[PDB]
């Protein structure tokens, strides 16, 4: 993976292969061990979080001892954060996506612009939300978890592949 | 030389950038336009918290978004997470803007607050395209826009001197 | 030869386009666009300031021209479609706007029901207009409207919105993320319109009778789908309210005044000869008329009220039949005005010229002199 010197990580994060983190990739995985996936591209200005501390104060039996995870082809773009997103296969997060706490991001997840993810909501597969229309379950089969949106994600991943080699060569 | 830029910026590929004199850049603007070229002009301005990344590879198999472009005496407010926007002369972005991929924002444009332009969303000239999705909100004047952009270049070269060394 | 811009107003949605064009080019609502305006004030309003309506009409018709007409208001005629019984002050304000700021060649404050009749091509029918504000019946015989026979009821789209607001405010089961009622004191109209079209529907006649039995000592159809709402304020609509909303539209409440009863009342005031021809020619126009099952339940309600022992002895066995216009019921009157505007033969003499208004000021209306 492209372990960029500018990619600011924090804590024990046993990453995976092909997890090209771009410059200024501020993250945090200390209170929760976030394992990276295979085939993503952590862009600039991101924010990976782990175990929302006592500022919010979870006064509901804080005995978490649970680590975050990632998946394949789930490249998150700039602006968008990552508040412990239990992703999967090809769950791309576009610009300025306000990542929510308990959103088990399944496949075919196209996190649109300025779409604040729903806390404690099981993000099923094959669903792309609309921008202004929050929670729009539009394109139930067009944004299909496999062969349609994941195929488009692997197609967008090609530019990420060329950029992965280019960033590994430019550094 | 004349571009009295800040010192807490972030970028790579020193020659890939293009920022002529009398410009005013701000801090925390992580513009990683290293691979593809970054084009800008004179008396232009940008603001903090704006990670204006470059468009794309520009040399893919089929089509690919070119290096970059910007205009003279333009202004880009705070949190402008822009990406792939050829700005014309006297353009004017807004706060928390989101420039869509492959957007040739023509001259005398006017972006809005928290406006999320989609990919390949062409914006007309002297027409403030705005809203959440792409929408030609209203029609912006010509004379007042040119005077406001000149005043913007003036204020940018008359305020950047302090608190930036 | 020049065309004719057919402008049609409305409290909910305005319709506009050209002459001869099948269907208007755009249907923009009656809202405005202004800075510092959290809720755009409607252009079509009554019993309010004069100059305020003059400015509202100027800006709305201006943005209407320059955004959906792409033409200067001097090269082509204007046929302003306005329904009958419209307030004279509103018409005078429209005339002031069109002749003092735009300076059009000639306006024509033509009625709505008459051009709705022109769409079908026939010369006589009974027209029920289910507009936004109120319902309106106006019988037309041989191209002439029987103006003394009329009927209005505040049971248009506005009553449906009032019903939906009160009822959904009562059973406000907005889940968390469980009830949470009255979170907001008032809800807007856009969500209410979406609930009307996308979720509400017209029941059946037997289903309506079951709702009547359900009023006091059962709602037989229960289908419902939890309607979403932004900001995770997901509510849950009920399987019975989707029936009750139309039930109040087809309610009588011991006064014998429902939407369908208004046609029978106007048919009662019509002369003896015109009776069977208006029964053989029934036209249903208006925006509220686009509901699923509205025409079927409407005709069933008509025929159910035929054998009522209050209107049977004067009407009896009749052949009721509804016409099918070649356009959508929400935009029939506009198409009639479009066919009329595409008739440049006598419209130059039928409409009110600009010269006559500038040197006279008097506007033709059904009033003495
Ligand atoms: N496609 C549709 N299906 C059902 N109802 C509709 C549809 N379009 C509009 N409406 C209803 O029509 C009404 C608009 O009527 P309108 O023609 O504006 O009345 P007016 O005669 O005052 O202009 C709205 O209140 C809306 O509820």
């Amino acid at each position: 993976a492209v372990v960029c010197v500018e990619s600011e990580i924090r804590g024990d994060v046993t990453i995976g292969p092909r997890t090209v983190i771009h410059p200024k990739a501020r993250i945090i995985a200390e209170a929760g061990p976030i394992v990276i996936g295979e085939g993503n591209l952590i862009e600039e200005q991101a924010l990976i979080i782990n175990a929302h501390p006592d500022n919010i104060t979870p006064d509901a039996e804080d005995s978490e001892p649970k680590p975050m995870i990632i998946g394949t082809n789930n490249v998150f773009e700039v602006g968008c954060y990552s508040q412990a997103m239990k992703m999967g296969d090809n769950n791309v997060i576009e610009s300025k996506a306000y990542v929510g706490r308990n959103v088990i991001l399944t496949s075919g997840c196209i996190i649109g612009a300025c779409c604040n993810l729903n806390t404690f909501e099981v993000i099923p597969e094959n669903t792309v939300i609309y921008g202004a229309d929050c929670l729009r379950r539009v394109q139930t089969e067009r944004p299909q978890p496999q062969t349609l949106q994941l195929d488009f994600l692997m197609k967008i991943l090609p530019n990420y592949h060329h950029l992965k080699k280019t960033m590994k060569g430019s550094s | 030389s004349g571009n009295k830029v800040s010192r807490q910026s972030v970028l790579c590929g020193s020659q890939n950038i293009v920022l002529n004199g009398k410009t005013i850049v701000m801090n925390d603007c992580i513009i990683r336009g290293d691979l593809a070229n970054v084009r800008v002009g004179r008396h232009c301005v940008v603001k903090s918290r704006s990670v204006i990344r470059p468009p794309f590879k520009k040399f893919s198999k089929g089509v690919a978004f070119f290096p970059l472009h910007i205009g003279d005496h333009v202004f880009i407010e705070e949190d402008c997470v822009v990406n792939a926007a050829q700005i014309g002369s006297y353009v004017h972005v807004g706060k928390n803007c989101v420039i869509g991929r492959r957007c040739v924002l023509k001259d005398c444009c006017k972006i809005l607050d928290n406006t999320v332009l989609p990919p390949e969303t062409v914006v007309p000239p002297f027409t403030v395209f705005s809203g959440c999705p792409g929408l030609f909100s209203g029609e912006l004047p010509e004379c007042t826009q040119e005077l406001m952009i000149d005043v913007t270049k003036s204020y940018y070269q008359k305020f950047l001197p302090l608190t930036q060394v | 030869e020049k065309t004719a811009v057919v402008i049609d107003l409305g409290e909910a949605f305005t319709k506009c386009g050209f002459a001869g064009e099948t269907g208007p080019r755009c249907i923009i609502p009656s809202v405005i666009k202004k800075a510092g305006m959290p809720k755009p004030i409607k252009v079509v309003q009554y019993n309010i300031n004069t100059e305020e309506l003059y400015s509202y009409l100027k800006e709305f018709i201006h943005i209407l021209y320059f955004r959906h007409l792409l033409v200067n208001p001097r090269d082509r005629r204007v046929v302003v479609i306005e329904s009958v019984l419209c307030p004279s002050h509103f018409r005078e304000t429209l005339t002031r706007v069109l002749f003092k700021y735009f300076e059009v060649p000639s306006v024509l404050l033509a009625p709505s029901h008459l051009m709705a009749l022109l769409t079908l091509g026939i010369n006589s029918a009974m027209v029920l207009d289910c507009g936004y504000r109120e319902s309106l019946v106006l019988p037309i015989y041989e191209g002439i409207p029987v103006l003394n026979c009329w009927g209005a009821l505040p049971l248009g789209g506005k009553a449906l919105h009032k019903e939906l607001e009160t009822q959904l405010l009562e059973q406000c089961t907005v889940d968390t993320g469980q009830s949470l009622p009255s979170v907001m004191g008032s809800i807007p109209e856009g969500v209410l319109e979406d609930i009307k079209v996308r979720t509400c529907f017209v029941s059946d006649l037997t289903r309506g009778l079951k709702i009547q039995a359900a009023k006091f000592n059962r709602p037989s159809p229960p289908p419902n789908v939890d309607y979403p709402l932004d900001g995770e304020k997901i509510l849950h609509v009920l399987g019975s309210i989707r029936d009750s909303v139309v039930e109040i539209l087809f309610e009588q409440d011991n006064e014998e005044k429902s939407v369908a009863t208004l046609i029978l009342d106007s048919l009662m005031q019509c002369p003896i000869d015109t009776r069977k021809q208006l029964a053989e020619n029934l036209v249903i126009i208006g925006g509220t008329s686009m509901l699923p099952g509205f025409l079927h339940r409407l005709l069933a309600e008509i025929r159910y009220l035929v054998e009522k022992p209050k209107y049977k002895k004067t009407l009896g066995t009749k052949t009721f039949r509804i016409h099918t216009p070649p356009a959508k019921a929400n935009c029939v009157a506009w198409l009639g005005g479009a066919i009329f505007g595409a008739l440049q033969d006598i419209l130059g003499s039928r409409s009110v010229s600009k010269e006559y208004y500038n040197q006279t000021g008097r506007i033709p209306d059904w009033c003495s002199l």
